[PDB]
């Protein structure tokens, strides 16, 4: 257990750190102030940054983790094969902790070569390489789903909190939404076209 | 199962933003001065809210890196590749967005 | 033949680094200024619906809720938020 005075002093700080980032999300940056070093954007990021360092060492004070219940903190299980060795590994190979993980297809066939040559189950090459592309789609799937999950649960700010679908503008002025359908039919082929002009480019090479 | 430290001053979900924040992979002050770069093509006198320009990194950064999940998903091969342009537009027409 | 572009702004390893978030190990040359490009027009979208809502407003100010609903209309990316 950690000293009650200094872990309230603690709070009280962390409090003041999210009144400032509150603040600085609110400050309204001309063209020259996104040209600076020293924006509220930037002064924010910083903030934000302090503050995650300071609850960390908060979870050190309390002997709690460092977990902030994130949805991709939450166990992908995976059990797809016949083989429960194999299914095991994957399972592993899927639920490291952090933003990044995210198995390749040899990620997951050296992890189902792995587990077999490990535990000597006798599975031939082309056996293997079915296994891993059935388990490498269904673990994409769901990797897909939980980072889905985890940005639209954690977007934005109090600023935004409040919104919702129905409120859209858009929805009673039909001169906005006309304005907004053109955009739309832009936006499509205006990213179709970079895609497009690179693969034109690669060919040229 | 792990214990949880939950704040007596601030919720976990401000918590979880903020980190999110701090997850981020491109600089930004590169980020603010490309959203810059954008802006003066519209209007000069466009002013945005520090937490426009959050919102803006946090999904374009989803944007990118589910194009390259994309392509991913779509390259089966024994020996690793390099992925390539016509990777990520074959990919896209594959299983991404029309 | 080989040639170094000069670049002001996003640099090889955050696009690197994307990548690899994304699962893919190794990029191509043409990759990093395709992810820059590609970035730039995801932005230009979104910032064309978000300023056609400022000026609906009547406001000089970008919000963030203008992002909002700029964002939600491009498709997947922040599909399902808010409901």
């Amino acid at each position: 257990r950690g000293s009650r005075r200094q872990i309230q002093r603690l709070e009280q700080l962390l409090a003041l750190y999210v009144a400032e980032i509150r603040r600085l999300q609110e400050k309204e940056l001309d063209l020259s102030e996104l040209d600076d070093p020293d924006s509220a954007y930037l002064q924010a990021a910083r903030l934000k940054r302090k503050l995650i360092r300071l609850f960390g060492r908060l979870c050190e004070l309390k002997d709690c983790s460092s977990l902030t219940g994130r949805v991709i903190e939450q166990r992908i299980p995976y059990r797809g094969t016949r083989y429960p060795e194999v299914n095991r590994r994957i399972e592993r190979l899927i639920n490291k902790p952090g933003p990044d993980t995210f198995p390749d297809y040899g990620d997951v066939l050296r992890a189902v070569e792995k587990a077999a040559a490990r535990h000597s189950l006798g599975l031939p090459r082309q056996q293997l390489q079915l296994m891993a592309q059935d388990a490498f789609r269904d673990v994409g799937i769901r990797l897909q789903e939980r980072r889905h999950l985890d940005l639209i649960y954690n977007f934005g700010c109090h600023l935004t909190d409040d919104y919702r679908p129905g409120v859209d503008p858009a929805l009673s002025d039909p001169v906005l939404a006309r304005r907004l359908r053109e955009n739309r039919s832009l936006a499509m082929s205006r990213l179709d076209e970079v895609i497009s002009k690179y693969a034109m480019l690669q060919d040229k090479s | 199962k792990p214990h949880r430290y939950r704040p007596g001053t601030v919720a976990l979900r401000e918590i979880r933003r903020y980190q999110k924040s701090t997850e981020l992979l491109i600089r930004k002050l590169p980020f603010q001065r490309l959203v810059r770069e954008i802006a003066q093509d519209f209007k000069t006198d466009l002013r945005f809210q520090s937490a426009a320009i959050a919102a803006l990194q946090e999904a374009a950064e989803a944007f990118l890196v589910a194009l390259f999940e994309d392509t991913n998903l779509c390259t089966i091969h024994a020996k690793r590749v390099t992925i390539f342009p016509k990777d990520i537009q074959l990919a896209r027409r594959i299983r991404g967005e029309r | 033949k080989v040639l170094r572009d000069n670049i002001q702004g996003i640099t090889k390893p955050a696009i690197r680094r994307l990548a690899r978030r994304g699962g893919v190990k190794r990029i191509s040359g043409l990759i990093y200024e395709e992810t820059r490009g590609v970035l730039k027009v995801f932005l230009e979208n979104v910032i064309r619906d978000a300023v056609t809502y400022t000026e609906h407003a009547k406001r000089k100010t970008v919000t963030a809720m203008d992002v909002v609903y700029a964002l939600k209309r491009q498709g997947r990316t922040l599909y399902g938020f808010g409901g």
